[PDB]
């Protein structure tokens, strides 16, 4: 417990007491009786064998039920020394209920992080725990994986040590479905490096997220604070490991949310933060009321969230902008454009008497919009109703009905908002860039997670396709590149097929003739419709692509056109408006007015397809990631009701299965997950036995051969020494132990010198 | 204590008897030392024992015994003989300091080595570190750790 003293009040939430360790260790247990059996409702249950009879077992479950099962369905419980184990790669029996019950038992003690080989699993507590303070940050600094309990700070510290030891860029890839904990863990990685460096760039990196979340996050049916954009945060370091700079890359903000909401969701936080009336001057400046129901674009779903204090959050947003060095003019322009968007959606239109042409139906909301936008309202209204076309020194007008104007009005508001969000990211990067020299970076990936709504459209396909690719990146790193490394290096290895490959689903979406390629081609045919697109998908894929199926339409649920078998589940997609969403067209007459705006921000914001741009961002991200050493954090949703400390076994089992957690632990156990170049081995471990190295390969052989170790736990490659993670942990303990003994011996020689210096002074007074 | 056969020549014994006398701080000038100054005399006489090795030959004394238990030369001599029997090579010392060499350039930051000697192993006081480190840093405040190892081993 004294060894856990540095962690303070966080200590019981990170590691169990020595008293609990002795209680577990000695608890009643029989290796023969204490087993796990399958269960139709709970996946697996703990059971005690009562009788063994002709290949079948009769056992009593934890729920007081007598079940009869086959011997090959029975799985052994790990002895009590393994209770709440920190690394599941260390369990004697590795199977699904062993992993599930180890996770459940740690979660019941509020221990939300568990190592699983070289990666980590985290389960959403739905509760604040005192494990993320500056004292816990200090306590994790430089700790080896064995000496420190599992935490997001230790994954962050390990990545930093790999960076300096291997001299290579690192990535922290945080997976999970919507509401699993990716954004929370991303901000904890950032917090770790900011607080370590603090012991204003550090303040600025922490304040980047509240500013982005006001404009890029929103309440969805799955998450009260859902990220509606992807982001890759790079934390730059000098050659010796000092924090140097940071930068943020953002991907595909969900544009439709700005002007549209489904029943159980809100628009972006910022609108409600402003309307909170916490800063009444903002309402006066934006010429708005305090009622969200007065603004069409923002009040189609929900307007309040029980867990969010929009008044408190506007102060967090406004303070984030101050810390980030945004001027009053920059802050006010962002508020004004948000208010202008609110007014813009309230502009009504009617058909002319004798022609299918739109005309303004009142001009009050257009006047307010134009005023905030630095435009003339008559020019705005004429541009929307009669967009100009150039024909030999004349701007002839194109006719527009009310449907066309309403659509154009929406497209424009979505564009202003998206470009404003992109301006803000560029502006955050301008302050985060310090011009300080660097060599390395640790990148943190925070994507929008796997989601299934009652209505799934183009935005859900793009999101779910990102999650599919990220899962495949894990599969590739863990099971493909890993086995390839062994073979290239000449390590004796038999290829294992882990059954983790999502290529058929990925190909269906992104390859030629696939979903995106068909959509892109249809966007190039002027006469194409949502039903010519729907027919083309069916003709090319129904009965041909395993992952493409018919929709599973249910009465009281919205209509879908097809279903896609994703890694995390089958999703029913609605195809209406996908051509328009992909082309994303804009009224160029109004864009010219934005270019000539008296409001400098709108003027600068405006100074082929979404699927093509998405595909390009993804594969360019996947190649940045390929040049880094990835570290995975697998965030898990425990239940469907946001209940703290409650686990739903099938839901947790489903997530662990499709994440490939067990297969991932297996390759770490069976393979050699740690490796070091021969020259680098000599520099780090010659200290263990300098006499053994008085050729770098021969030296490594002689040194490792002289140690009292399991000689099966290391292998010699063409250029590297390979290790089991357990042997590396032991070698590191041996290195620290020997360093301590050497320092003690240097100190003894140092005491010798100091005493001899004093003795020489004493002799000089009498004898010398 | 009794099992220790004294191997030193009578001339060495007289040489050690004088060094031991130079450490006398007794008010009556009785030519005795406290248990706590034994380490110092073993060191003045060419030995380099650890704090633990000194405490073992002293018979594991309490802090009270180190401060005020007196020792004569006849009790000291078998302790000097026993300590002289039992150190680490130049290579071990250089490898130990290389751990703190971030770049692998042959130097270590002065303030870092000072911190290591005052925190790790059998901690040296800030005063002992100051005295030992005096005039050993270059113009950039760095320490050539293999030159430093040669310096302490020749001391
Ligand atoms: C167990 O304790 C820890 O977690 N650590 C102890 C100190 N370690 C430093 C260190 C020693 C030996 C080798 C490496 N490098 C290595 O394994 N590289 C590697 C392995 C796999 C892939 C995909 N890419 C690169 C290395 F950094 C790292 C932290
Ligand atoms: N480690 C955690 N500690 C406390 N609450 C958490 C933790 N992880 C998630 N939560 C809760 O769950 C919510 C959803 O988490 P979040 O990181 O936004 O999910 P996502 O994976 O969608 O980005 C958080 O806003 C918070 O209320
Ligand atoms: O709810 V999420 O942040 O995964 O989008
Ligand atoms: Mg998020």
């Amino acid at each position: 417990d004294a060894e856990m003293a540095a962690f303070g009040e966080a200590a019981p939430y990170l590691r169990k007491s020595e008293k609990e360790r002795l209680e577990a260790q000695t608890r009643p247990f029989d290796l023969k009786k204490d087993v796990f059996v399958p269960d139709d409702k709970e996946e697996f249950v703990k059971a005690t064998i009562l009788s063994r009879e002709g290949g079948k077992v009769t056992a009593e479950t934890e729920h007081g039920k007598t079940v009869t099962v086959k011997e090959d369905q029975v799985l052994q419980q790990n002895p009590p020394k393994f209770d709440k184990i920190e690394d599941m790669a260390m369990l004697t029996f590795l199977h699904e209920p062993a992993v599930l019950y180890n996770l459940k038992e740690r979660y019941a003690s509020w221990m939300i992080y568990t190592y699983s080989g070289l990666f980590c699993v985290t389960i959403n507590p739905y509760k604040w725990l005192p494990v993320y303070n500056a004292e816990v940050v200090a306590a994790y600094r430089g700790k080896k994986r064995s000496e420190a309990p599992p935490h997001i700070f230790s994954i962050s510290d390990n990545a930093y040590q790999y960076m300096l030891t291997d001299r290579e860029n690192q990535s922290i890839l945080i997976t999970g479905e919507s509401g699993a904990g990716k954004t929370v863990n991303t901000k904890r990685v950032i917090q770790y490096f900011a607080v370590i460096a603090a012991i204003t760039l550090e303040d600025q990196i922490i304040q980047a997220n509240p500013a982005l979340e006001a404009f890029g996050n929103a309440k969805t049916v799955r998450n009260d604070n859902s990220s509606r954009f992807g982001k890759f945060i790079r934390i730059h370091f000098g050659a010796t490991g000092k924090l140097a700079s940071a930068d943020i890359e953002t991907y595909l903000l969900e544009k439709s949310r700005v002007i549209f909401q489904l029943k159980a969701e809100r628009d972006y936080h910022i609108f409600y933060q402003i309307l909170s009336n916490k800063k009444p001057e903002l309402l006066d400046m934006l010429l708005i009321t305090n009622n969200p129901y007065d603004y069409a674009f923002i009040s189609q779903g929900e307007t309040t969230v029980a867990s969010i204090d929009d008044a408190e959050e506007l102060m967090a947003t406004d303070n984030a902008f101050d810390v980030l060095g945004f001027t009053t003019e920059e802050k006010n322009s962002m508020y004004k454009l948000t208010g202008a968007i609110m007014h813009f959606g309230n502009m009504k239109f009617k058909l002319k008497q004798r022609e299918e042409q739109a005309e303004p139906d009142g001009t009050e909301e257009a006047d307010k919009s134009a005023y905030l936008m630095g435009l003339n309202s008559a020019d705005l209204l004429k541009g929307l109703c009669h967009p100009r076309v150039k024909v030999g020194n004349e701007y002839v007008t194109k006719g527009q009905n009310v449907q066309q104007v309403v659509y154009a009005k929406g497209a424009l508001a979505k564009a202003v908002y998206e470009r404003m969000f992109n301006w803000m990211v560029t502006r955050i990067n301008a302050t985060l860039e310090t011009k300080q020299p660097r060599q390395y970076f640790i990148g943190v990936l925070d994507i929008a997670g796997f989601e299934i709504f009652d209505f799934n459209s183009f935005e859900q396909l793009c999101i779910n396709f990102t999650n599919e690719k990220l899962q495949q990146f894990f599969n590739h790193h863990m099971f493909v590149l890993e086995q390839e490394e062994y073979k290239k290096e000449g390590i004796e290895w038999e290829f294992i097929d882990f059954g983790m490959d999502l290529q058929a689903c990925i190909d269906l979406i992104e390859k030629p003739m696939g979903i995106m390629s068909i959509l892109e081609e249809e966007c190039m045919f002027p006469k194409a419709t949502d039903m010519t697109f729907k027919a083309k998908l069916f003709d090319n894929h129904l009965g041909k692509s395993s992952n493409f199926q018919k929709p599973r339409n249910i009465k009281g649920k919205p209509e879908a056109h097809f279903s896609l078998i994703h890694y995390a589940g089958t999703v029913d997609y609605n195809i209406i408006g996908w051509l328009q969403k992909n082309k994303d067209p804009l009224n160029e007459t109004v864009v010219d007015l934005y270019k000539k705006s008296s409001l400098k921000m709108l003027s600068s914001l405006f100074a082929q397809t979404v699927s093509a741009l998405h595909r390009e961002n993804l594969n360019k991200l996947m190649t940045n990631l390929r040049s880094t050493h990835p570290h995975f954090v697998r965030c898990i949703i425990p239940n469907e009701t946001k209940s703290p400390g409650v686990i739903d076994n099938p839901l947790v089992m489903h997530q662990l299965r499709c994440n490939g957690v067990l297969e991932g632990i297996r390759i770490c156990r069976k393979g050699f997950p740690n490796r070091i170049l021969y020259g680098d081995f000599r520099q780090r471990y010659r200290i263990l036995n300098p006499a053994a190295i008085p050729d770098s390969r021969k030296g490594a052989e002689k040194l490792l051969g002289s140690l009292d170790i399991d000689h099966n736990q290391y292998k010699f490659g063409h250029t590297k020494v390979f290790f089991k993670a357990g042997l590396l942990g032991l070698l590191e303990e041996m290195r620290d132990e020997r360093l301590s003994r050497i320092i003690t011996r240097i100190q003894a020689q140092s005491r010798g010198v100091l005493s001899r210096m004093e003795f020489k002074k004493l002799l000089e007074r009498r004898d010398s | 204590p009794s099992k220790i056969k004294i191997e030193f020549t009578p001339e060495q014994i007289e040489e050690f008897k004088e060094a031991f006398t130079l450490f006398d701080r007794t008010p009556k000038c009785e030519m005795k030392i406290t248990y706590g100054q034994c380490g110092d005399v073993l060191r003045a006489l060419g030995q380099n024992p650890t704090q633990a090795e000194v405490l073992r030959v002293l018979g594991k004394p309490k802090q009270e015994e180190l401060n005020s238990k007196m020792m004569d030369f006849d009790t000291f001599l078998p302790m000097l003989q026993h300590i002289s029997k039992n150190t680490g090579t130049y290579e071990d010392f250089v490898e130990g300091l290389r751990v703190f060499d971030k770049e692998g350039n042959g130097t270590v930051m002065g303030a870092e080595l000072r911190h290591v000697l005052a925190t790790l192993g059998e901690k040296l006081t800030e005063d002992e570190v100051e005295k030992l480190m005096a005039g050993q840093e270059d113009s950039n405040g760095c320490i050539n750790y293999e030159a430093f190892v040669k310096h302490i081993m020749a001391g």
